[PDB]
């Protein structure tokens, strides 16, 4: 716990991490993100449920 | 950044795929047939 | 009682002192002239919300002034459900359903 | 050379490009300019997943997220002093309207196949009343390909060739003459709403194509 | 006359497109989403 | 000339999209900017708190 | 009737209502609470933020 | 439930709760309330008309001086009615002649109290009139 | 010709006045049927008036057929 | 000959009459359809006549379309 | 050589007609879709209803596209 | 040339019913729009019904535009 | 000389379909005002909608001046 | 000669298009009207959502302006 | 010569264009009279409405009208 | 001879611009019946601007009635 919050403190680099980087730190999410969209499915149960859709304005 | 992964539309897209096939192959032979230009 | 009541908290607060309301029987003309007073009085419809403390006697006295919303003029129309039952532009339903569901819970 | 290929140049110039490039080094933060994606896509989804739902939200939603760029990307030449959204001509809408109509019809022969005379009758009309439903159902399923054929591409045409007319007929609003000053120059200001009205008018044209689409392919993707 | 010159010639971009926004495009903005959803649990 | 009046145009048209459209795209990126910071700021240091 | 412009409140005109439609009816219809809705004693004087309760009239 | 309920308990006297009914055509604020059975979620205030409560025996009419007649979607017509009527003691010939007439004495009144009581000034012609 | 010509085109001209004994005949049917699911006392009331006012309605596309069922002649 | 051609080009304008016709179909069903929104059970109590006035509507229609008919006929 | 072009001329002219049953069309479309807005229930009811209409409205255009072509063939 | 002169005048007369067919559908999209505003639930049971009517009532303006098409070429 | 004239004769007449679709798109621009008033909550639940039909007439109304055009030039 | 007169008539022809314009650009404002005395309030974001429909109403008389002037000059 | 009736038959023609900008002000005084009197709160707000979708209505008369006169003086 | 039997028939149709106003007016007239009978009151400042519209739309026929009139003469 104290190593990970060492590395948490100042090691969770929010706004100039590779997107395709965390498929790299989570081993699934590359397997299931092509997963996700691979069987045919384009949604994920709330996927954005704490982020805007938004129109075009 | 790109990478290609496994979209399939070659056997979900096929029928639409087809058609158009059949529509520009009836566009070539009105080429010749009902427009004969 | 309730204006003695009511006039021990805050001055500010009584806008009405109304006696001898408990002379008799519920009468509907009585309850419904305190009520179009009170429709009239510093514009109550204009209140947004307004909570009943009114008794609840279950059988004998099984109560305390229990509270409880009004459907006022913006909360008839507008209500999430209200989509059930359809009002008229023109027959100005919100205010007379806001009206009377006051006239109503007040008299019961 | 050839001339269709320098116009279909832009789109395999761009189709690439604003997604490839317009974001900075493909980031999930969502750039001020991938701003624009970020709440396209989005959109975009809400009515695929929505106007093709069921099982069947995810049998064409890529397709539609594909189909929906390309007609609005290609009328997108229309405000240029020379603008071409395909040469005046743009037989394109007759390749992707009777085609998907067939398509239709396929993903009601091929995955429907036999079914497929159970749902021109939506209600009712039986055997006494059917053909009087079939006779207009015919005439929605071959005209559904006029109303996303020609009908966003002759919005685009006129808007943009409506400059063509501006500047041959108000060539001279004040060019040389006395009536330069305030007495004509009000007609020269109708360029700019119509380069307005093309404008709203394209994108809205796409949005319409996609959707109208997405109805005419969950009609005959689900029979009733 | 000049029938067999876009009509090919235009609907290429329409046949590749299938391959190159689904595993390209979209692909940006499905990686991106689910793993902000990553995050999210 | 044929190509000239919406050349002309076309300088106008753009102004008149700076006027409004400009700013108002500005705002619209800043605001789904700040509400996706903040998305990820909540969760960040709500796993942090997690870990606490 | 004219309720919508210079009254009190749709109570007010039910309320009227009311007393001319037991008007429009004898003895033989009109209970004893009927009394107390035309008799009505209860006294209304609005009180005020410095508690004014002005004059108790009758509702 | 099948048919259509009532419910016209007025601030009075109750007297109809949910019984079943063929009509129960009134006389709504903005027209005529001719609700036979089931009816749709609508509910209106109401005016001085007659209120023939066709029940699965014959239509009793009262001439009811208004109310509120709730169609919930249950088929029931809650008819918080402020006055109740007979078919028998709701006809009468001087009673609806000459109170009306005296009343009108009131109507020499201020502004305000005209206001008020322009109402009554046609309040017992409606009972007259739905006597019948 | 010219005389066949012109009993035929005004022939035609006075027959399209058929739409309006179309339309007025119908409002008057949905009106009536509109007050009866409104009005179930009203059916009995207006249904002979339903039917007065269908002829009420019908007369002026009776008049506009009576000019072609002439011109013909 | 031109009488014939006069025959033909007044079938032919005659029969804008059926916007008439479809707009009667248009409001007999239509407030045939609110009328049974507003009271449901009214559908059965209107179908016996409703679809008359339909039928009547639609004879308008009739009428409008058998000069044409004789046009081509004679 | 004017029969065949007042035939033309004719065939083209009988397009007004279908005017009525295409906005009327949309009106019933119109009324339904109100008609479920107050009262979804009413939508299972009144589809039978919508047929009714339906076919009753698109016949006078069908039928009028169907004679001016006619004319003309 | 008479008879081109008269396709011309013909296919200039089917094109006034789009007038129309877009008054109709534009009507009925605008109840969907008034209707859905009073019942937000009634989206499900509206939407489709007026997309199934109002695509009709412009495809038969389109129709009565392919009227004048046949005579234009 | 009537021949050039007769396709300038059938582009004006075919070019009278711009008001009935203006009309319509007035109607749902009318009912999209009318339920922004009623309901303003729900007003982006059909706002989307509203521009789906308002472009839904307009694109017939600026096909009607294409139709026109094609016989302009 | 025998075709610029004739196009000055299809000018005015193609001018008396305007009415769509106009019926539209006043019933935008019925529409206002009736939001500002339903919902007073919702009448402000409205005159927004409804000035610009009047001025997109405006495009219907535009299409008659330039079909006209095309025709007229 | 026939250049002058050709002019007075389209003017003519085209006099029926200022009809939408008739009926139009109609719609738009029938509408804020019915809600003035909905509403007398509303009143002073429908005639700075009121004034406004009048005359931008009877604009398109007026161009119409133009077009007319074009074809009568012009 | 030809320009005065164009004059009379061109003026004959200018006179169709009577209807707009015969309508118009009746709608506005009709509105203020209407708004007195829902409110009494209002006819204090509605007359008055009932006759303000009655100027504003009979207008229109006024003018088309002076272009025919002019015209005709």
């Amino acid at each position: 716990l104290q190593s990970t919050l060492d590395n948490i403190q100042s090691a969770r680099p929010f706004d100039e991490l590779t997107v395709d980087d965390l498929t790299k730190i989570k081993p699934e999410i590359d397997a299931k993100v092509e997963e996700m969209v691979k069987k045919g499915k384009w949604d994920v149960p709330g996927y954005k449920d704490r982020f805007g859709n938004l129109n075009v304005m | 950044m790109l990478k290609r992964f496994p979209t399939p539309i070659l056997k979900v897209y096929w029928p639409f795929f087809v058609a158009g096939a059949a529509v520009y192959y009836g566009m070539s032979k009105a080429a010749d047939l009902s427009s004969n230009t | 009682k309730i204006k003695m009541q009511l006039l021990r908290t805050h001055p500010n607060n009584i806008k009405l002192s109304i006696n001898g309301i408990g002379k008799d029987a519920p009468t509907f003309q009585e309850s419904a002239l305190i009520a179009d007073k009170l429709l009239s009085v510093m514009k109550a419809g204009t209140y947004p919300k307004i909570s009943i403390f009114y008794n609840d006697p279950v059988s004998s006295l099984s109560f305390e002034p229990s509270e409880k919303p009004i459907f006022n003029a913006k909360t008839i129309e507008q209500s999430p459900s209200f989509g059930k039952f359809e009002i008229d532009t023109d027959a100005n339903v919100p205010r007379d359903l806001f009206e009377y569901t006051l006239a109503n819970q007040m008299l019961t | 050379l050839t001339t269709f290929s320098l116009y279909t140049i832009i789109v395999l110039l761009v189709i690439t490009s604003l997604y490839t490039l317009t974001n900075n080094n493909n980031k999930i933060i969502g750039s001020r300019w991938l701003i624009s994606q970020e709440a396209i896509y989005d959109t975009i989804m809400n009515m695929t997943k929505g106007q093709i739902g069921g099982k069947n939200w995810g049998l064409y939603f890529p397709m539609i997220f594909t189909l929906f760029m390309f007609i609005f990307i290609a009328n997108l030449i229309s405000m240029i002093p020379y603008s071409f959204a395909l040469s005046a001509h743009l037989v394109f809408i007759i390749s992707l309207s009777i085609v998907i109509w067939l398509g239709n019809t396929i993903l009601g022969l091929y995955k429907h196949g036999w079914v497929f005379f159970s749902l021109f009758v939506p209600a009712g009309t039986p055997l006494p009343l059917v053909p009087l439903l079939v006779i207009i159902e015919t005439l929605s399923y071959f005209a559904r390909a006029i109303s996303l054929g020609l009908r966003l591409g002759s919005n685009i045409l006129a808007g943009h060739l409506l400059m063509v007319i501006l500047a041959g007929l108000t060539f001279n609003f004040m060019l040389i003459n006395l009536f330069t000053l305030v007495f004509g120059f009000v007609p020269l200001a109708m360029i700019l709403a119509i380069m307005m009205l093309e404008f709203a008018i394209g994108i809205i044209q796409g949005y319409v194509w996609a959707i109208l689409t997405a109805s005419y392919l969950k009609d005959a993707v689900y029979l009733h | 006359f000049y029938f067999m010159n876009q009509l090919t010639y235009g609907f290429l971009l329409m046949i590749t497109l299938l391959i190159l926004f689904s595993q390209f495009f979209l692909p940006m903005i499905l990686r991106l989403y689910v793993s902000r959803l990553f995050i999210s649990k | 000339n044929d190509e000239s009046i919406l050349l002309l145009t076309f300088l106008g048209f753009t102004g008149l999209v700076a006027k409004y459209l400009a700013p108002a795209y500005k705002d619209f990126a800043d605001a789904r900017m700040k509400k996706v910071s903040d998305v990820l700021n909540a969760s960040r240091n709500k796993h942090v708190e997690a870990v606490k | 009737s004219a309720w919508r412009k210079a009254g009190i409140s749709y109570a007010a005109y039910l309320n009227v209502a009311a007393q001319a439609i037991r008007s429009s009816l004898k003895t033989e219809l009109q209970t004893a609470s009927v009394l107390n809705r035309s008799q009505t004693d209860a006294f209304y004087t609005q009180y005020k933020n410095g508690t004014a309760a002005s004059e108790p009239t009758p509702i | 439930s099948s048919g259509l309920k009532l419910q016209f308990a007025l601030p009075h006297e109750t007297l109809y709760s949910g019984s079943e009914v063929t009509q129960v055509n009134l006389p709504a604020k903005s027209g005529r309330i001719g609700v036979l059975a089931n009816h749709v979620p609508t509910v209106e205030q109401l005016l001085p008309g007659v209120v023939e409560v066709m029940e699965g025996s014959n239509s009793k009419k009262f001439f009811i001086s208004g109310g509120f007649a709730t169609v919930q979607p249950d088929s029931q017509l809650c008819v918080t009615a402020i006055e109740a009527f007979p078919l028998e003691s709701f006809s009468q010939e001087n009673i609806k002649n000459l109170l009306a007439e005296a009343k009108k004495n009131v109507s020499s009144s201020d502004a305000r109290e005209a206001a008020e009581a322009a109402i009554q000034v046609e309040v017992l012609e409606n009972l007259q009139s739905v006597l019948k | 010709q010219l005389v066949l010509a012109a009993k035929y085109i005004g022939a035609g001209i006075s027959t399209i006045g058929l739409l309006g004994a179309g339309i007025g005949i119908a409002i008057v049917f949905a009106a009536l049927i509109n007050g009866v699911s409104r009005n179930p006392s009203i059916k009995d009331t207006v249904f002979p008036m339903a039917i007065l006012g269908f002829a009420l309605s019908e007369a002026t596309g009776l008049f506009c057929l009576m000019v072609s069922f002439l011109l013909l002649f």
